[PDB]
């Protein structure tokens, strides 16, 4: 069982948050959310056959529907505010019969949804230039909204990589650093490139990191 | 709503030792079909929650046998027979016997490993950034344990305040350490007014505080 989650990662206050979940029996599908740095909150369920149940804490702003022919499920949350900013998860389970059903067995990768009136902005990428260990990295500055993904040497370099949680600056833009420790002896022979991707602004930046010229 | 009280909130454990996480419900979780819809999940850093247990004691396929669940009615327990480094993260219990379904507040398992001093590195702002009118100075504290660390920025020996931000990684699933990044932000004009930029680090693994520094403009 694989779950594909889709939808906008940025929604304006007062507008409707819309997310989609595709299961690849029948299934019971639940929606859960997690505000940044907090716990899990159950949103609602759609049963095999279409019966629904919602969390009263959402004050009837929530709707869950299933496509007539496919295992595709839609979550709609109306009149959003900053309190709705969270990572949203869809989870499924088998419905074998009325005497054999389950819940929360398979989870999709979460979708962060930021409720904000601010516009998308792509990041600027700066090098963090370097016995026996050397450190190097990239500073990914001034972007909005979250997230950014960082890889090293197109995914070939994973050992010793630390991509830090982003910080929100006074400007309302995020800043993040990604670092890697390597043998100092490798600096003259091995090329180190950080691959930065910011999907909201469709930005893809490759930055070669090397010592400053003398 | 059913209140799910999870304890402890934080769970430091010695590698190889057993661990126990309690989940207490404010109402019976026994449903009319004779089943108790109590689940357990592990949420690893940057990942989605992954189910470990369902129906109080049933292990999901692929879940290591070191995990087990027990309990009835209102008192439930998740046990780990021998904790491994990869078990770090946040564990959650969930009840679905009653609507609305409710989760426990989470328990963060931490490996209590040996003290590890951080390796300290300092990075001046890039010439590329300086062209745009801002200077970000970065101090990295790599692979340390315990989490407690202090970073103090000094500019020409003057103590900095309110112009830095930091962030810390979650405990590493392999070596059980933490890493921290601190960024000092100044305008290009303020940056050009000073020479010595220094990051002073205090940690249990360090016999005396470690200062990493550079002189502006020197390669
Ligand atoms: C509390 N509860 C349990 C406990 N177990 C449980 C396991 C997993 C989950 C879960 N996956 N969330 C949720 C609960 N099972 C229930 C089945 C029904 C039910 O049959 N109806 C009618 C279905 C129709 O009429 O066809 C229904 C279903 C969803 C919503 C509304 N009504 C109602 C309530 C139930």
């Amino acid at each position: 069982v694989q779950l594909q989650e889709s939808g906008p990662g940025l929604v304006k206050p007062s507008e409707t948050l819309s997310l989609t979940c595709t299961v690849s029996t029948s299934y019971i599908v639940d929606w859960i959310r997690q505000p940044p740095g907090k716990g899990l909150e159950w949103i609602g369920v759609i049963w095999a056959g279409g019966s629904t149940g919602y969390n009263s804490a959402l004050r009837s702003r929530v709707s869950i529907t299933k496509d007539t022919s496919k295992n595709q499920f839609s979550l709609k949350l109306s009149s959003v505010t900053a309190a709705d900013t969270a990572v949203y998860y869809c989870a499924s389970a088998a419905y074998y019969s009325y005497y054999n059903y389950d819940g929360f067995a398979y989870w999709g990768q979460g979708t962060l949804v930021t409720v904000s009136s601010a516009s998308t902005k792509g990041p600027s990428v700066f090098p963090l230039a370097p016995g026996g260990t050397a450190a190097l990295g990239c500073l990914v500055k001034d972007y909005f909204p979250e997230p950014v993904t960082v890889s090293w040497n197109s995914g070939a370099l994973t050992s010793g990589v630390h991509t830090f949680p982003a910080v929100l600056q006074s400007s309302g833009l995020y800043s993040l650093s990604s670092v890697v420790t390597v043998p100092s002896s490798s600096l003259g022979t091995q090329t180190y490139i950080c691959n930065v991707n910011h999907k909201p602004s469709n930005t893809k930046v490759d930055k070669k990191v090397e010592p400053k010229s003398c | 709503d059913v209140v799910m009280t999870q304890s402890p909130l934080s769970l430091p454990v010695t590698l190889g030792q057993p661990a126990s996480i309690s989940c207490k419900s404010s109402q019976s979780l026994l449903y009319t079909d004779g089943k108790t819809y109590l689940y357990w999940f592990l949420q690893r850093p940057g990942q989605s929650p992954r189910r470990l247990i369902y129906l109080v004691s049933k292990l999901d396929s692929g879940v290591p046998d070191r995990f087990s669940g027990s309990g009835s009615g209102t008192d439930f327990t998740l046990k780990i027979s021998r904790v491994e480094a990869e078990d770090v993260g946040v564990y959650y219990c969930l009840q679905s016997t009653h609507f609305p379904h409710t989760f426990g507040g989470g328990t963060k398992v931490e490996i209590k490993r040996t003290v590890a001093a951080p390796s300290v590195f300092i990075f001046p702002p890039s010439d590329e950034q300086l062209k745009s009118g801002t200077a970000s100075v970065v101090c990295l504290l790599n692979n340390f344990y315990p989490r407690e660390a202090k970073v103090q920025w000094k500019v020409d020996n003057a103590l900095q305040s309110g112009n830095s931000q930091e962030s810390v990684t979650e405990q590493d699933s392999k070596d059980s350490t933490y890493s921290l990044s601190s960024t000092l932000t100044l305008s290009k004009a303020d940056y050009e007014k000073h020479k010595v930029y220094a990051c002073e680090v205090t940690h249990q693994g360090l016999s005396s505080p470690v200062t990493k520094s550079f002189n502006r403009g020197e390669c």
